[PDB]
């Protein structure tokens, strides 16, 4: 599913992510929080902004993991069994919810980087329904 | 919402003819197999079953104005319970399959979309706190 | 993931759904136009009932698709590939569609099955959201 | 729907001075490269000219924002009995907006301003997609 010219965008994308992997983070949760509160109902906050310390922890850690399967474009199944074990059989987040969160990802690029065109956007979200197939993937 | 007569007569002699009460036992025990993260919040099915069968009835009662009868039902799923509300159809689908088995044939795709308009609705109305 | 109860399960209503398929997907599919009108647009008809010719004629193919899925429950990737290359590039069928079709089989079979509990509908509805995720994978 | 001195002035000082018709015209192309199932319907051609009609229709229900419904019946019966168009598409379109609005905005498109922008783009889905029968 990945084309040479998706497999580059999605690394210099990865890149970017990983140099501030909290800010982005903890924006993209915002924004789901804000645009659907359903997913308020997993998280035990004071704060839902990105200025929640609570937001930001889990927030880093969503977009390590994204930056993590982008070093595994080929592996993927593999790569995210234990995140589709905790989401699925720990935590049991319904699964609607992941795409909903990769939207949100997409639009705080789209508010950040320099260049997000139709064929960037096109390769990470092709990643993000790719990890949301996975995360999805150990519910029963 | 508008209604049709046909949708309102389906839904309310159904009420009031059927043991929706068992019906809502078997449709939680099957979200809970179909779904399994929907058990997470979950006690006796058939008591639970009581309860949610009264909500729908309250419903029923005023299919006119069903959110403003559920405001405190969707408070409390949003602010007590925290309840995913895209988790909702996932009961109320359920619903409509034990509808489909008790019903068999008579459940045609128009009576199968009478019910899948109200289970909306409810959706709707139980949703409409989360803020 | 299918347990040897549900593979033989799936394999019990693939036989089932075997010596009727048209009868069986033309009702799932006035089920979808009902439920979800939106569906319509697909499809020049002008009979969208159970009724209709060209209903019973995708309909049939429909289910004869998914008893022969039924049969490689280990390679549905593989399998599945030239019916998601038709629907995903000719046909251009929003991917969207494709669960509202899956739980309008699953109401028809309730409507008729001898026997459909909990645990035969899971083994079902998983089998049917595979088939839609590689249905949905071929469109980009 | 009920809406804030702040949803109401955001959507309306919004349309009034951005580049709407551009903006459109790129939400398009998006949508095409995004979800190319969405291009069935203009084989059937300027994305421009096309974002001039959508954009149009907008400016209608931002005139409007209490009567969106009641303005899209026409709009929506030639969607649903004309012209074949699947309603579950139409949030591709709308989202590929929100997307182009992030692009114009920036940082200026807080995660709030995004829920101001996705209740919009819902009383417009409702409203296009109320005619489908
Ligand atoms: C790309 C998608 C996501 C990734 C990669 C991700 C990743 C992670 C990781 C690495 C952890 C810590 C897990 C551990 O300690 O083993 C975690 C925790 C958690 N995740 Fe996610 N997550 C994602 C999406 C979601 C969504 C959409 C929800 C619900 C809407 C959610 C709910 C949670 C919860 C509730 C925790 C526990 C900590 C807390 O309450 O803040 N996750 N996640
Ligand atoms: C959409 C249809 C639903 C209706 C009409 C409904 C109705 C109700 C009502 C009326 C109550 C009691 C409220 C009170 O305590 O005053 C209740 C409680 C509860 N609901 Fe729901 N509900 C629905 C969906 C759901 C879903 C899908 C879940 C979980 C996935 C859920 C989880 C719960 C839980 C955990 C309780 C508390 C039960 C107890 O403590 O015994 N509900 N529901
Ligand atoms: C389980 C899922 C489905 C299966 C297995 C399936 C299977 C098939 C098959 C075998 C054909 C014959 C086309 C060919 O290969 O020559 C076909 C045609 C077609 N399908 Fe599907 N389909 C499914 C779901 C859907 C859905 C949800 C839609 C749209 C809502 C759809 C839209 C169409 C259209 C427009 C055609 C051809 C037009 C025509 O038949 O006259 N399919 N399908
Ligand atoms: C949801 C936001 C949308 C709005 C506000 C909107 C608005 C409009 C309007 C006002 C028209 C002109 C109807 C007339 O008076 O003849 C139109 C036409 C059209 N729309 Fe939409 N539309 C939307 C979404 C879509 C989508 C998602 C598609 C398909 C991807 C679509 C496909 C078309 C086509 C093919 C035409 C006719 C163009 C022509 O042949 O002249 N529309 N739209």
């Amino acid at each position: 599913a990945f084309t040479g010219v998706e497999r580059s965008t999605i690394g210099a994308i990865a890149k970017i992510l990983a140099s501030t992997p909290e800010a982005y983070g903890a924006e993209a949760l915002a924004r789901l929080f804000a645009t659907h509160p359903g997913a308020k109902s997993y998280f035990d906050y004071a704060d839902y902004s990105a200025a929640g310390a609570k937001v930001q922890l889990h927030g880093g850690k969503v977009i390590r993991a994204v930056v993590s399967a982008a070093e595994h474009d080929d592996d993927l199944h593999a790569h995210l069994m234990v995140l589709a074990v905790t989401h699925g059989k720990k935590l049991l987040v319904d699964p609607s919810n992941f795409p909903m969160l990769s939207e949100c990802i997409l639009v705080t690029l789209a508010t950040h980087l320099a260049e997000f065109s139709p064929a960037t956007h096109c390769a990470v979200d092709k990643l993000l329904s790719a990890i949301s197939s996975e995360l999805s993937s150990k519910y029963r | 919402v508008h209604w049709t007569q046909e949708e309102r007569d389906e839904i309310v002699k159904t009420f009031f003819s059927a043991n929706s009460s068992a019906i809502g036992t078997k449709a939680l025990e099957r979200m809970f197999v179909v779904f399994p993260w929907t058990n997470a919040y979950f006690f006796s099915a058939s008591i639970h079953a009581a309860i949610v069968v009264g909500a729908l009835q309250d419903a029923v009662k005023h299919e006119d104005d069903v959110k403003a009868e559920f405001v405190n039902i969707s408070k409390a799923h949003a602010d007590k319970l925290h309840i995913d509300p895209g988790s909702f159809h996932l009961l109320t689908d359920s619903f409509i399959v034990e509808l489909a088995h008790l019903k068999k044939v008579a459940f045609t795709p128009f009576v199968f979309a009478v019910w899948i308009k109200f289970f909306q609705v409810v959706i709707d109305a139980i949703s409409s706190q989360y803020h």
